[PDB]
């Protein structure tokens, strides 16, 4: 897609993580485990709901026909008449059709995107204490317990706390 | 030895959307947004039930073909359904002036009562009681319309008519009246004495003036005389003066409005269905959730709307695996 | 040894928000409001011209001249018209306009109306023209009747035959008006014309018509019993129009030159003349802004912005505020 | 955002940047300071100033209502009227308020573009003469003074004349 | 040591522009347009039915049958008709034509008009059918009158009632035209007619009229104060039209077989037959085009494509060009 | 542009690759020259062409004109013909304007993006085998011939065999 994430460098989804849209799968010494990345799975849901809501409200005040008939002498206004309520029609249904279409190419992307995200949001914390496999993973070049891979997970890893123990590690 | 690996949901669906760039594309989750399915019946609206005309017209109704009597006295509806072609129509041959303007009248009203504006017993100088046809039978017994009267001359004379009629009530009325057109010079003298006459209606808004239009005609129902209706709105504390010396069908029920408000003529070959519903369609009733249907344009009540295409379908989730 | 570089984004104090598909209420940098959301409530003149404003009079009321409406008995060129929703002024004596609608639809193209006079009033030798007046169209107090137009009455228990023709020798199109009465019973026929079967005729190259009265009994409305019905011509330069009559007729005494034509308008007003000038009006007062948008009224006149039905419509310009 | 950097890599705006919508912060021996990236500032001024008037340009020709009038007799010509004038007046409320709402959207991602753009413009200019301290800056494996600050805004850097000292430090540190 | 790889896109000679919402004239290395800006100027067949080009006559002179309408005497399958703004050649006989608007969009439901004689000229044998003509109407320096209908006249000081019926049994609806004479006095009324009072009654299974001559004092109007106003009706298959009248009757004599009812259209234009045959015309021209879009008229007729105000529709496929 | 690709990172485009939209360039011992990315080109002529495709028929079912005549007392009707004509004109005229406009600028990003997905196809597959010169060029740490630089192009570039000559040169 446009962001090259989904079916990109990641090739394929999870069917083992059920917890949410976007996550990550972690194998250290006290064994691996998916999860669910709640920060970016949240934000997509919100987006998501409210575009729904948007394009469903941008649809409640719109044309409705009514029922008008016509004796033999006013085809000319009868002609009007319907000419006038299936114009409105056709208009009606070519918005819904095309804002559908539209927004579904972006919701994919918007997906695309937030994956992409979630992605350098770790390679961007873990610079070179880590190795990066180039298929969504990372091989740590130090020891990332259960609090450590969470501190991956919070935003909060400390990059300077085990950058010496990495570049010894790397060297070799 | 260590690893943290980043990836996205994948689940066994097979539903799926398009975009603009590429059709039929699996998604993990979506959502439909368009209802293809009504009841095939027709329905109660909130509970207050339609008017079912069956066999009857909106002229047979009103006007009070002999055959529509189950439609005398009519309770408040929600909307009214009419067949396509109904038989029971103009039972004697001939016009409703205004008829598609009434009609749509009718689709901004829910309540009429009827009352009795003229006595039929106040013609003394007319006879009202010979005015009947083979065209409107009840039984096989020759009759007439139940609204309106058809006045005969009396001991070979028919004075001048001049009535009033001041609308005492609270509400509009729809009044009802007529002319008939003979086929010969020679019937205008045999049923109504005077060779030139006409109709005048009057009321503080309303001035017309009805002449005869005497022509050779084939028969249609048996008859090639015609009759031809006309109406009119008389409001509250209005009057309305009748002044004819023939061919006058004079009114003798009229239509208190009691129920202003939203309606419709729905024309459906369908019948009552002993069901409620917020939303009605000519086809069937909508029990929906969604935003979208594609039933028929033509709707009452709380509807979604009304979309000409066959699906409708938002992505939510991303792309399956 | 710690020399950097850092790459970022302006952010700022404002308070302005707009809507996404996604997000709703999300505070920007910098924004443009689209959408005009006031007036001044009042009616001005539209580029230096100055509306009609017919107050309680109709239309009917001012081209035929009842009486109540002599403010409005020579009238200068307009910019558009204003008429209430129900003026009070509108037929004294009872009765109906013909195609009154389209006449309606004519004037709103059209933008200046001079009177002329085409029968004068006092050529009506052998007919009584000034005791043809009605309670039903008092002046001050007194008995009077439409100005315009002139209803003969019998002289000397007689009403001869009036043939009268009148020709179109200006070079624009003439707005012509006349009448008939319709007498409540045979009594009242005989009182006032004489003849009991009387006819009016009217033809121009383009019109044919012979009216009869029609005598009959209508619930009083300003007192009055019998009605009256008007019919109305354009009549082109150089064509003629002959009126022939034996009673019932109500005469044509001015005439209107349609002097200019234009983009004009009927606006459905309760509001009075403001002392303004505007480039752009509605019915509810009027617009100064270079807005592209407004959601004031959809039936403006004048260089307007674009009616839309919004509450707000604010663009993005700048960037996700901090 | 869609691209990763407003409230994104880049954790928020500044306060003290006033001379456009994207720039710098440097920070060497002889002070720091902010400075905004012109180039790209008025690149973006000038798309949304056009994304602006197209807008209005494309709303030129949309519906105006015309008042008439009908009798009592013309009731359902009076009801066609005013459905059709309302039906217009609703379709072009709808692609009024659709186009800004759509729009709105794709200028936040617009600006969210150009600074990761500004940012990748920098970064492969340093190459790894610098580091990446993931949060948009960079620390210099040399010494970077002013006339050096303003050749990587300017866009005209020598990553060959410094991968010299860089190295050196690089295989140090 | 210095092999390499990389990574690049597309660029051509192209100048082709394409607009964006924020950037106009981009030149781009791929485009697509998709209006259509030309015609061919002619009026063509449709799909190789050949238009009724009405010429200097209207539907009117046509079907009535002014005399110098005769090249439209009897016309074969068209596929629409094409008429002038102001037809030189349409009643002869100043006057009007009933509901002309809507027969005329009946004729837009129409590809085939099959004339047959219903009432023979010849069995008049007791009203003058041959001085029935007039200087309104001239043919070669003679007096003259429509083809389809006969002006019936008094013989030997007398107008009989006329009573007189057709039975349609043929398959086809029928078109049926006739009129009634407004003469300018009392006194042309005898000379034409004898009878002082008149009507004409026609009566179908659902038409019902009476008319009555309405005399008045006319300008003259192609030499004639005179006015005579036409009538029309389908007459269905099986059903019957009976006529009936002692004077000022227009009586058919040829009517009109519906043989071919489908889309067709009356086209606006001063154009005229081109001699060419198409798919889509317009009434400036005919299109000939794969295209999507165009923008020559609104009033096409055939498969055309859609019709934009557009000046330029160019869509972007391939990239931004170096 | 959005992917800061096209006219970005890459300044400008090559006249010698007239065999599609986006590819290759190659220099080694063997020679130099041009190839078009094959499977790239075809995903990115498979979208535009569905697009133009949808354009078209989404508007298949647009408002037909047709002409009515009036007499002239009947003025409110015409004149509340020609405004509704014009109006269905006019929006379809929108219609019709704003998603070609639209959908360009869909266009110009949607290949700038394929070009930016293309060179990180490349950047990920080489890994550290190769110098990043930030121009949309990859100089090897490692003599590659042609059939390596086809196994590039090709998507199956063996890493773990050219690992020990990269690995010994930085
Ligand atoms: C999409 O898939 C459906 C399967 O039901 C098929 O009928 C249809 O032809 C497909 N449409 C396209 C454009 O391939
Ligand atoms: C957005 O904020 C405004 C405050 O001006 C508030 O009125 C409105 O309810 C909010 N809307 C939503 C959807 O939160
Ligand atoms: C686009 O440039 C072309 C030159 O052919 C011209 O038609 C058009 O007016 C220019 N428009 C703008 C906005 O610069």
């Amino acid at each position: 897609g446009l962001f090259g994430a989904i079916a990109g460098f990641i090739e394929g989804g999870w069917q083992g993580m059920v917890d949410g849209w976007y996550g990550y799968h972690h194998s250290n010494e006290q064994g691996s485990g998916y999860a669910a990345d709640k920060e970016s799975t949240q934000k997509a849901i919100d987006g998501v709901t409210n575009k729904v809501n948007s394009i469903i409200d941008k649809m409640n005040t719109q044309f409705e026909a009514v029922g008008r008939e016509f004796n033999n002498l006013e085809r000319r206004i009868e002609n009007l008449n319907k000419k006038m309520e299936d114009g409105f029609l056709d208009v009606w249904t070519y918005n819904a059709e095309l804002l559908v279409l539209m927004e579904n190419e972006r919701t994919l992307d918007f997906h695309d995107s937030n994956v992409k995200n979630l992605y350098d949001k770790v390679r961007l914390q873990l610079r070179d204490n880590a190795k990066e496999l180039g298929n969504g993973c990372f091989e740590f070049y130090h020891k990332c317990d259960n609090e450590c891979m969470e501190s991956v997970k919070n935003g909060t890893y400390d990059y300077p706390q085990y950058s010496e123990e990495a570049r010894l590690n790397r060297e070799e | 030895g260590d690893q943290i690996c980043i990836g996205y949901h994948a689940n066994n669906s097979t539903e799926q959307v398009d975009t603009i760039m590429e059709k039929n594309v699996t998604v993990t989750h979506a959502q439909d947004i368009l209802e293809k399915t009504h009841n095939g019946k027709l329905c109660d609206l909130d509970g207050v039930k339609p008017l079912i005309l069956r066999d009857c017209s909106v002229a047979g109704w009103l006007l009070g073909n002999p055959m529509c009597d189950e439609f005398i006295n009519v309770p408040e509806w929600s909307y009214i359904v009419e067949k396509a072609s109904p038989a029971n129509d103009l039972c004697y041959p001939g016009d409703f002036n205004n008829y598609e303007e009434l009609k749509h009248l009718l689709s901004r009203t829910n309540h009429f009562e009827k009352i009795q504006i003229i006595p039929k017993s106040s013609w003394s100088n007319h006879d009202a009681s010979s005015g009947v046809s083979s065209a409107c039978p009840y039984h096989g017994k020759s009759s007439f319309f139940r609204n309106v009267v058809w006045l005969i001359k009396k001991n070979s004379a028919y004075p001048t008519i001049k009535r009033s009629y001041n609308n005492t009530n609270q509400e509009d009325l729809l009044v009802l009246w007529g002319i008939h057109h003979p086929n010969d010079a020679a019937e205008q003298t045999k049923l109504y004495q005077n060779p030139t006459t006409y109709i005048s209606v009057g009321t503080s808004t309303l001035n017309q003036r009805l002449v005869p239009e005497i022509a050779t005609r084939p028969k249609v129902n048996g008859q090639s005389g015609r009759m031809e209706f006309f109406w009119t709105i008389l409001k509250p504390n209005d009057a309305i003066n009748f002044e004819s010396n023939g061919n006058f069908i004079a009114p003798e029920y009229a239509y208190k409005i009691v129920k202003k408000g939203d309606s419709a003529i729905m024309k459906s070959e369908l019948e009552y269905g002993n069901c409620n519903t917020k939303c009605q369609t000519p086809m069937g009733a909508i029990n929906s959730s969604m935003p979208f249907h594609n039933i028929h344009p033509l709707t009452i009540g709380e509807c979604p709307k009304y979309v000409k295409s066959n699906r409708l379908v938002l992505a939510t989730g991303l792309r399956n695996t």
